RNA sequence: AUUCCGGUUGAUCCUGCCGGAGGCCACUGCUAUGGGGGUCCGACUAAGCCAUGCGAGUCAAGGGGGCGUCCCUUCUGGGACGCCACCGGCGGACGGCUCAGUAACACGUCGGUAACCUACCCUCGGGAGGGGGAUAACCCCGGGAAACUGGGGCUAAUCCCCCAUAGGCCUGGGGUACUGGAAGGUCCCCAGGCCGAAAGGGAGCCGUAAGGCUCCGCCCGAGGAUGGGCCGGCGGCCGAUUAGGUAGUUGGUGGGGUAACGGCCCACCAAGCCGAAGAUCGGUACGGGCCGUGAGAGCGGGAGCCCGGAGAUGGACACUGAGACACGGGUCCAGGCCCUACGGGGCGCAGCAGGCGCGAAACCUCCGCAAUGCGGGAAACCGCGACGGGGGGACCCCCAGUGCCGUGCCUCUGGCACGGCUUUUCCGGAGUGUAAAAAGCUCCGGGAAUAAGGGCUGGGCAAGGCCGGUGGCAGCCGCCGCGGUAAUACCGGCGGCCCGAGUGGUGGCCACUAUUAUUGGGCCUAAAGCGGCCGUAGCCGGGCCCGUAAGUCCCUGGCGAAAUCCCACGGCUCAACCGUGGG
């Protein structure tokens, strides 16, 4: 799978930077969120602990899917801002 | 009152048992295999509709009727309708096998990517072909002149390759 | 409305003003009351969200909005219900962004970038003018706040003229006469956000309200209502516009 | 598609009605593979009756208590932390449901309030001084079959009550500062009265302490905003086998009452007010944006989504509050029903599911506060059968399937025999998707494998002059008409035609229809000119000159919400659907 970066985003007043990207991938499966997730941390040197991945979409008779992540400067301001099932579906944090 | 109501978007004829009627839409329905009449209505719908407008701009006179006018004539030819010197008045010479010729199974029938009608209709269907990149699987697709020219076989079919047994008997044609 | 007054709005009904989807939802954020009227004004939350995309949620868009990262006429808002309106100035002093909002060639509101130092000027329009207690006069503006002057100054002001307000001090700065030749921007009617200079004024009899006509850079006359012109200036802007 | 075709005669031309052929809505027979989108599903008869669960809470940063775990010392205690109920504040008048009543200022539209109310919110100008009191919670004792409820003791507050000041209202006499088209309006000065505020409270830091410095708060005045009250002009059903109606009725003068004007209600004085241009009375109905049909002019409907009105078993009437004469609050009468230990005590799903009844006629006693919003809170947050997600259903619209290719044979359309191919759909897996699931989408393995019916067959009107039964019997037949032993028309077989996941039957509206005629019909002999004439209202009215500008025409300001309709471009694979612009 090839990896393409759309935009970057800066958010201060939150403190975060948004992601979108996509993912070209013929005759293979839609790929992983952890494949994704190591992809994209390799690729731009981030923190995998304090980085979600809000979606991945597939299309109908695409080859190519569409992302979308995010990735805050501090841990104690994701846990803040993040919905907690969000932080679940990722792996950040257990489910109880 | 009421709420909205979805309509249908073809028309059915006025008497279901004409002797000419009849013969002339089975040579039609022979001749480009569609699978029932209320398909080959629609089209012709579609063919009503742009000649109610041609008239009815014919007559009217203003400012949002230059633009209406335009619009018009530019959507026509980019279907490929028209040729790019036409004007107003060459709408109303146009006949149902002129927009049957714009379908994508008879599309890919010219284009030599199948032997038949109905085998380009089952490589529609089964997803054989793509046109400018994207997979579409409906037969009916109207296709717009900017993109005729990129359609070919999936790049993922086992078509896109021309050692395959079937291609080979297609391309002896 | 059968016992009370209402406390919701259906997405359907909503001020025609606004840049809303009125089909993705049921319900719309009610306005609270303030400022302006229903007609030029949007609350706050379609203004963190939707207009600026700083948030996603509604959830999150409060959670901004009380840590104080919105200035509105230099004072921090944190209600959500807040109305925002014509001429305002909203200010994020965290990136250092500032806008004025201002009605659309078609009626809708949108925000007009601008610079810092103008950032710190709202005009006002003299809306009403009246004697209060201990022999003052108090002016009206259109934005609903109130000012209190002197019994010397009381013929340096009337009604329809324009005040450039200091924010958030409040002082007054300079005054803008109504007259033949002053520069004027349209705020409603069918010739919305058209600005130009007047020319005439008429008046009629038994209450109807009065028409100045007004010519543009291109020297095309139109008419409209007068207390639909807002003066900005003697002969050029004094502040910027789109 | 601005349309015709069958029927009165032995044969012909007319008038005239009936039937066929089209669209949409409700019920229904037979038969059914898939996906997507949407404002669909106990409205018609019963606004009939309802078992069970849920549909409105929130605040510990307003206040005293109970209980638990820890730290300091602890006889005693003081802290910190966490749960619980109670007093107290705000909300519960919105949201949700249905269309019984209503022919009316109910609704649509343009205007008015100088004749009015408004808790929460915004701006500016000021204020927060001094006293008093009870009670819940808690302890002791209880009563009652229960629903409920008594006595004594003790305590706090942003709880309640006083005094002062500010302030508010009424009337009389002056002055002319403001807005406005126009002052019973606002401002200033005297005078007589009546009414009459507040919580410097709470939280955190720096403070050794003193005291600051932030955050949330309390009261008064002026204006705005939000939500309403009230009033006017104009516009939109049927009946004369309903012709006179009204007596607080219509107006005046003087008052009361209201938030406010008003016969809204009284006392007194007059005889007015409405009506053949249809009053009064009776019938039937919630109004509109819109929806169905038609070339258009028109004709018909107004359940579902939005805006306005009204109601909570029927009929009356009040308490609290900013707002109610209050669907899940109170009282009486009427009529049903339930529990009692027989003394008493309770209840009306026209909220979401669910049950009975009535009928031709309508679904699960499911999951979630993740999104959109509302109420509460300083905030993090909590609640919400609103809303969101699924379950059942031939509700509406859009896109597909039930194979394809090559060579032979046949009756050559179509079927059969060989060889090859694909996997939309089907079966089993991985990822993604989702609050969690399910669908959907991308891949992998198997395999033509898992998938066609309903009506018609004499003419109108496309399709057989074939075979076997029945014999004016049985039966068919929208209409014209078939059947009496040699039936192309009934029953069945074999063929054929139309449409196709659909296709037929019954009822309703539009078209057909120039059989309602303004466009655009008729009245000698076919339905139809009063037996004749005179005349009131109404309608239609000769030629020229001067004026006006009501009708009429042109230009330009303010309006007629959104949704719905048409066009181009853009996003879901295209489309249906949704967004940005122009109409
Ligand atoms: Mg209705
Ligand atoms: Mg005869
Ligand atoms: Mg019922
Ligand atoms: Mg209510
Ligand atoms: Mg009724
Ligand atoms: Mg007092
Ligand atoms: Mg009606
Ligand atoms: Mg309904
Ligand atoms: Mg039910
Ligand atoms: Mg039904
Ligand atoms: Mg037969
Ligand atoms: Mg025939
Ligand atoms: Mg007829
Ligand atoms: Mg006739
Ligand atoms: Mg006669
Ligand atoms: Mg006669
Ligand atoms: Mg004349
Ligand atoms: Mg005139
Ligand atoms: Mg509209
Ligand atoms: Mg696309
Ligand atoms: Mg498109
Ligand atoms: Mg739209």
């Amino acid at each position: 799978m090839e990896i393409k970066i759309t935009e970057v985003k800066e958010n201060k007043l939150i403190g975060r930077k948004e992601i979108y990207f996509e993912i070209y991938h013929p005759g293979e499966p839609t790929p992983s969120r952890k494949d994704v997730k190591g992809k994209l941390v390799a690729m731009l040197d981030l923190n995998p602990e304090t980085t979600v991945i809000q979606y991945i979409r597939s299309y109908f008779g695409s080859y190519k899917s569409k992302g979308y992540a995010k990735y805050y400067y501090d841990k104690d301001r994701m846990l803040y801002i993040e919905p907690e099932y969000i932080l679940i579906r990722d792996g950040i944090i257990e489910k109880k | 009152g009421d709420p909205k109501r979805q309509r249908k978007k073809y028309e059915t004829p006025p008497h279901p048992w004409i002797k000419e009627r009849l013969d002339r839409e089975r040579v039609l329905m022979d001749k480009y295999e569609l699978k029932n009449k209320k398909e080959l209505w629609k089209h012709e719908t579609q063919l009503k509709n742009f000649r109610r407008r041609a008239r009815r701009l014919l007559a009217a006179r203003g400012k949002q009727a230059e633009i209406e006018r335009e619009q018009l004539l530019a959507r026509l030819k980019r279907l490929g309708l028209l040729p790019e010197d036409a004007v107003l008045d060459d709408v109303l010479s146009l006949t149902i096998e002129d927009i049957l010729e714009r379908r994508l199974q008879t599309i890919v029938y010219k284009k030599g990517l199948a032997r038949t009608m109905r085998q380009a209709r089952q490589l529609i269907v089964h997803g054989h072909i793509e046109v400018n990149g994207q997979i579409i699987r409906s037969p009916s697709y109207l296709v717009l002149k900017e993109e005729e020219d990129t359609i070919t076989y999936a790049r993922t079919s086992p078509f896109a390759n021309p050692q395959h047994p079937e291609r080979m008997m297609i391309e002896k044609a | 409305a059968r016992k009370g007054p209402k406390r919701h709005l259906k997405r359907l009904a909503a001020p025609t003003s606004w840049y809303i989807e009125r089909k993705a939802y049921k319900w719309a954020v009610r306005p609270r009351p303030g400022p302006h009227n229903m007609r030029t004004s949007i609350p706050l939350l379609y203004i963190v969200r939707d207009y600026l995309g700083y948030a996603k949620t509604a959830r999150e868009a409060r959670k901004i909005l009380n840590e104080g990262k919105f200035l509105v006429d230099g004072r921090v808002r944190k209600d959500y219900k807040f109305p925002v309106g014509i001429m305002d100035v909203v200010s994020i002093p965290e990136t250092g962004e500032h806008y004025r909002v201002l009605p659309n060639r078609i009626g809708k509101l949108i925000l007009h970038p601008i610079s810092e130092e103008e950032a710190n000027i709202k005009p006002l329009r003299i809306r009403n003018k009246r004697m209060v207690k201990g022999a003052k006069i108090q002016l009206n503006f259109h934005d609903g706040t109130n000012h209190l002057i002197p019994l010397s100054e009381k013929d340096n002001y009337f009604t329809s003229y324009t005040v450039l307000m200091k924010v958030p001090e409040r002082e007054i700065l300079e005054v803008l006469p109504f007259e033949k030749g002053a520069y004027v921007f349209v705020t409603q009617g069918k010739n919305v956000a058209r600005k130009g200079r007047i020319v005439e004024i008429k008046k009629f009899p038994m209450g109807w309200p009065d028409v100045v006509t007004i010519e543009d850079e291109e020297g095309e006359l139109f008419d409209t209502l007068k207390e639909y012109a807002f003066v900005v200036g003697r002969d050029k802007p004094r502040i910027s516009l789109p």
